[PDB]
This record gives structure tokens, C-alpha cells and sequence, in this order.
RNA sequence: AAUGCGCAGAUACCGGGAGGAACGCCGAUGGCGAAGGCAGCCACCUGGUCCACCCGUGACGCUGAGGCGCGAAAGCGUGGGGAGCAAACCGGAUUAGAUACCCGGGUAGUCCACGCCCUAAACGAUGCGCGCUAGGUCUCUGGGUCUCCUGGGGGCCGAAGCUAACGCGUUAAGCGCGCCGCCUGGGGAGUACGGCCGCAAGGCUGAAACUCAAAGGAAUUGACGGGGGCCCGCACAAGCGGUGGAGCAUGU
């Protein structure tokens, strides 16, 4: 109940899962959705499948708000990246832009052990 | 099939119908290669079609197989942790031959106490979307799908 | 081959210590932000390394991104 | 998967702040250093080096037992610091067990200053210097008449030659000369003892009794791999009928 019209979604990617926020054009949160919030326990969450219904979710909940149009950022090298893009483009939201925007340090902390292979 | 592709066999057309997709259906209900028995079954299923419906028994045949061969199924399959019920296309020959299997099986569990009988009955419910048979379709699609999760692996 | 466009062509007579000229220092950036390989500066050996040092001061100055944002992914 | 975090509102998202640490791209086929080692940017201080001129000194050279200095990491002392990471440790898994690999935590430590420690697969497993002995090609950095010539450095291929072989081959492991260091079968053992050094942990030096007929290097042919690549087989898969239960026959 805002009606926003246009806004950002950021799509995070993640081997794990991946989640879904969406936004008014100054990065305030709408609504939300993962793999969890979809109904997924534990690993399924981020199967490619679990992203799309993730995206789709996050847009109808926010075609409530009257939401026409979203951005999208996307953050993350998981799998059902672009399942999640996909699904957005296919939700009936107009996708105004994609940008990929995942951080990286210029070498900064000293990664966990699962994430240094060698040197 | 490691070396080549392998080609269906092309089965000699029906006596009767002229139909392939026929004496497809017959040769299921066929066993220990009695295929008069078989014939004898099936043209009588026809004439028990033809007493309660005035249809033509060959377009309620081909209503009840196209109604009952599925557009998914699942395949087992693995890298580790356990076998993965992979969703899949049912490529079109299966559909044929997955029908008309199950028809014949969902035929010889009614309680009719003959068959024909039991293949008319089947052969009909089959048509009206009804008569389990139609089961293994729905409940196979269903089964399939419903691990939508794992469908990426397309082939 | 592996033969499409070049930078220092397309340029002229630049000096390149130059580091508060940018017109010209932010062609030798990536799609992001990103200094660009000799494959594709086309540059000497000696030449990039200077490349580096000014391009570098350059982002100091707050003339020069340090990186940037993939569109269109 | 669980432990764990989360309605005291986490995860995702936006803005502001504090901090500790490390410097993405450029970046290697690269560069510098005697070695260990050295990479954001700026300034100061400062070491080595290469080239051109052929200006000066006039054999002033080489090597180098002792000595003296330097020396990754870990480790130690005194303060400081502490984001991330993480021995020990505390938990969750897995397992026959799992004092491990996987997962959630986490102290020393990792960072700084000062002082110790002096080790290593401290490796090119190749001491330093000089002279000589086909070439080709790639690259870093000077100079010149700048299709190329001429230096210094880093690679690859190869003449002669060498090597047990693998290999090396103007960056020798070739041909030679000078000097230092070191080896003398394996285990006992880098141990004991003595000395010297260190706050410690330990380091340097370094045996013997006894004991074995081997221990080794390179290559060859196989077989093998829970290495690769290619490919078959009713091998699986897709099918249709069985055995495993029953009674009996026959064999054990
Ligand atoms: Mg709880
Ligand atoms: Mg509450
Ligand atoms: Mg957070
Ligand atoms: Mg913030
Ligand atoms: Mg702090
Ligand atoms: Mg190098
Ligand atoms: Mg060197
Ligand atoms: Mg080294
Ligand atoms: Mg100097
Ligand atoms: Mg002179
Ligand atoms: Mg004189
Ligand atoms: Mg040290
Ligand atoms: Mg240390
Ligand atoms: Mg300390
Ligand atoms: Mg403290
Ligand atoms: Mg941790
Ligand atoms: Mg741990
Ligand atoms: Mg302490
Ligand atoms: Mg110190
Ligand atoms: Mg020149
Ligand atoms: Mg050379
Ligand atoms: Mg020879
Ligand atoms: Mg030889
Ligand atoms: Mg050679
Ligand atoms: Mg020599
Ligand atoms: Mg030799
Ligand atoms: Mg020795
Ligand atoms: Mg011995
Ligand atoms: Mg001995
Ligand atoms: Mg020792
Ligand atoms: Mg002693
Ligand atoms: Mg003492
Ligand atoms: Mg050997
Ligand atoms: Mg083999
Ligand atoms: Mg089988
Ligand atoms: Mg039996």
C-alpha cells in the first residue's frame, strides 16, 4: 500500500540459496523472498528451480505495492544467478536494466580456508 | 546400443483396420505368442465398443491411447548422495509404447470376468478420461514435475 | 587472429605521465573500472608500466574510477 | 545434514561511523636483490646495477679457514594491537571407531615497536672468479650508421662435447686454471658425550658399541590406479519371462 510504480531488485546470488529484495528507487525494502521463504529446507533453496519461484514470489508481492517497473542488481556467482533474472524479465515487472555489482576486495581479509586453493 | 542407434521394427499392419497402431496393441495383449488368442480378444473388444456407443470402435481406440500417454516421467539418476528422480520429454515413441502397455496392464486388473470385456471397459473408461490407466499417466506426470527442483539436467 | 580494435591507435601524441588529462587516460579503462591488458592497450612493455602509475595517481586525484558496474548482465 | 544465528527483528537492501589488516585490475613469457626475499599511491633518506665517451690511476687483482654481519615461517621476552583468519581447545556431523578430513565457534598466533631465536625442499637439490668452444628463436633494458648492428639480463631449441641415464649444451652439467667448502655403504643417529651459544624451545659441533648385505640413482618391459583419452560386450539402461517362497525331481 505505496504505490512505487518503479523501484530496484536486487537478486543475491549464492551457492547456497538465493534471495531476492525488492526496492523503492532509494534502497528501501518492499518485500523479500528466498528458497526458504518459498518453502525449500535446506539445500534445494539454491537449485535454479527455487530462484525462479523466489523472483516470481518477490515480484508478485510487490505488484501489490503496484510496482510497474524494477532495476536489477544482481550480486553473486551462485547457481539460478540468472534463473532469478529470468524469472523477472517473465513476471510481467518491466526489467529497465541488469547489472552485475558483486563485491570484491582489492585483497583485502584473508579468505576461510574452503576459499584459498593455493597461492 | 553402444554401437548403433537401433530402429524400431515396422510391424506388419491390421487385417481388419488396416492400422499399425493396432496390431501394436495386439501384439501387448499377445502372450506366450498365442496371437490368435490375441486377435480374438481385441476384435471382440471392438464389437463390445461398437454395442454401448454407436462410435466407430478405431476412433475410440486411438481416443483412450492418445489420453493416456504421458508428456513426463522421471529417470533415476546420480553424481553422489542418491538417486535423483530426474523430470524428463516422454519422446514420442515411448508415449506410444508406454500407453499401450499400460492400457493392456490397467485392462487385466479389472474385475471383469473375462477379457474383451475387461479390454472394452478399459478401452472406454480410457476415452472419459477416467479408469485407472490414466492413473499411471496423471500419477506419473504428477510424480514427475513435482521435483521440478532437480529438472536441470534437460539432455 | 585475435585482431580487433586496438587502443594505442586510436589515439595521437599523448604524453603519458599525464594524469589530469582524462578524455584521453580513461580510454586505457575496462567496461568496469579495470586497467586494460597490453593486448588490448597495445602498448610496449615500458609503456604500460607508466600506464599504471598515472592511471593509478589519476584515481587518486578522484578523476579516475577504481572500479565500476557491469550493465546489462 | 546438524550444531549455530534469528520476533530482544536476523538474512537480503539503503545511509552514517569505528577499526584492524591486505593491496584488485595493470600482472607474465616481466623486473630488483648476495641470499632470505621484494609488489596501492606520494615525499624524503639510501644500496646495487647497465650503457656511451675511452678521460684519470697503473696489477691496486681472485679466492677466502677463523671473525663479523644478514637470514621465510614457526617460536620466545616487554609493551601495544586485534578486523579477517586460525594450532590448542569447545561443539555438530561422518564412521565399525574418527582423538581426522566436512560444518558452527574459538585462544595463542597472525599486525606494530624494541630485543632474542638462526632453522628449512634456506633448491637451479648446480661455491666464487676468469679464459675458451656453431647457431636459431622469444623477451626485458641501454647505445649506434636503427632492413639492422652492438652491450647487459631473463627463457626456449640445438653444433661440438659431456653424462649412468635423465639431461646439460655462451645463463654448461663442455674445454681449462686459481681458491674455499663438503663426500667415503645402510641402520644405530643428527642420537649419546663434551664443548660453545640461547630466557626458553632448542641450535652448532658430533661419535661409538651393536647390526645388516644391502641401502641407493636413472632408465626398461610389464601389471596396476578410487590417472587421462578412445572404444567395445545382454555390462547397465529400455523391455519380456524367470530363480529366491510352495510341493516335488535331481545334484551338493
Ligand atoms: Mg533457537
Ligand atoms: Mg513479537
Ligand atoms: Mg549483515
Ligand atoms: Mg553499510
Ligand atoms: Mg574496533
Ligand atoms: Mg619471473
Ligand atoms: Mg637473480
Ligand atoms: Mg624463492
Ligand atoms: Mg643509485
Ligand atoms: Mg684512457
Ligand atoms: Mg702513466
Ligand atoms: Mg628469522
Ligand atoms: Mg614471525
Ligand atoms: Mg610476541
Ligand atoms: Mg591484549
Ligand atoms: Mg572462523
Ligand atoms: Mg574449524
Ligand atoms: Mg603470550
Ligand atoms: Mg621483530
Ligand atoms: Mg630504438
Ligand atoms: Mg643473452
Ligand atoms: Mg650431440
Ligand atoms: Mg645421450
Ligand atoms: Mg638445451
Ligand atoms: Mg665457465
Ligand atoms: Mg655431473
Ligand atoms: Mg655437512
Ligand atoms: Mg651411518
Ligand atoms: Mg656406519
Ligand atoms: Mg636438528
Ligand atoms: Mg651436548
Ligand atoms: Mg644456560
Ligand atoms: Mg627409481
Ligand atoms: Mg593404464
Ligand atoms: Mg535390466
Ligand atoms: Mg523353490
Amino acid at each position: 500500500k505505496r504505490q512505487v510504480a518503479s523501484g530496484r531488485a536486487y537478486i543475491h546470488a549464492s551457492y547456497n540459496n538465493t534471495i531476492v529484495t525488492i526496492t523503492d528507487p532509494d534502497g528501501n525494502p518492499i518485500t523479500w523472498s528466498s528458497g526458504g521463504v518459498i518453502g525449500y529446507k535446506g539445500s534445494r533453496k539454491g537449485t535454479p528451480y527455487a530462484a525462479q519461484l523466489a523472483a516470481l514470489d518477490a515480484a508478485k508481492k510487490a505488484m501489490a505495492y503496484g510496482m510497474q517497473s524494477v532495476d536489477v542488481i544482481v550480486r553473486g556467482t551462485g547457481a539460478g544467478r540468472e534463473q532469478a533474472i529470468r524469472a523477472l524479465q517473465a513476471s510481467g515487472l518491466q526489467v529497465k536494466s541488469i547489472v552485475d555489482d558483486t563485491p570484491v576486495p582489492h585483497n583485502g581479509c584473508r579468505p576461510k580456508k574452503k576459499f584459498r586453493k593455493a597461492s | 546400443a553402444r554401437r548403433r542407434r537401433a530402429e524400431v521394427r515396422q510391424l506388419q499392419p491390421d487385417l481388419v483396420y488396416g492400422d499399425v497402431l493396432v496390431t501394436a496393441f495386439i501384439n501387448k495383449i499377445m502372450r506366450d505368442g498365442k496371437k490368435n488368442l490375441a486377435a480374438r480378444i481385441f476384435y471382440d473388444a471392438c464389437k463390445i465398443i461398437q454395442e454401448k456407443t454407436g462410435q466407430e470402435p478405431l476412433k475410440v481406440f486411438k481416443q483412450a491411447v492418445e489420453n493416456v500417454k504421458p508428456r513426463m516421467e522421471v529417470r533415476s539418476r546420480r553424481v553422489g548422495g542418491a538417486n535423483y528422480q530426474v523430470p524428463m520429454e516422454v519422446s514420442p515413441r515411448r508415449q506410444q509404447s508406454l500407453a499401450l502397455r499400460w492400457l493392456v496392464q490397467a485392462a487385466n486388473q479389472r474385475p471383469e470376468r473375462r477379457a474383451a470385456v475387461r479390454i472394452a471397459h478399459e478401452l472406454m473408461d480410457a476415452a472419459e478420461g477416467k479408469g485407472g490407466a490414466v492413473k499411471k499417466k496423471e500419477d506419473v506426470e504428477r510424480m514427475a514435475e513435482a521435483n521440478r527442483a532437480y529438472a536441470h539436467y534437460r539432455w | 587472429p585475435s585482431r580487433k580494435a586496438k587502443v594505442k591507435a586510436t589515439l595521437g601524441e599523448f604524453d603519458l605521465r599525464d594524469y589530469r588529462n582524462v578524455e584521453v587516460l580513461k580510454r586505457f579503462l575496462s567496461e568496469t573500472g579495470k586497467i586494460l591488458p597490453r593486448r588490448r592497450t597495445g602498448l610496449s612493455g615500458k609503456e604500460q608500466r607508466i600506464l599504471a602509475k598515472t592511471i593509478k595517481r589519476a584515481r587518486i586525484l578522484g578523476l579516475l574510477p577504481f572500479t565500476e558496474k557491469l550493465v546489462r548482465k
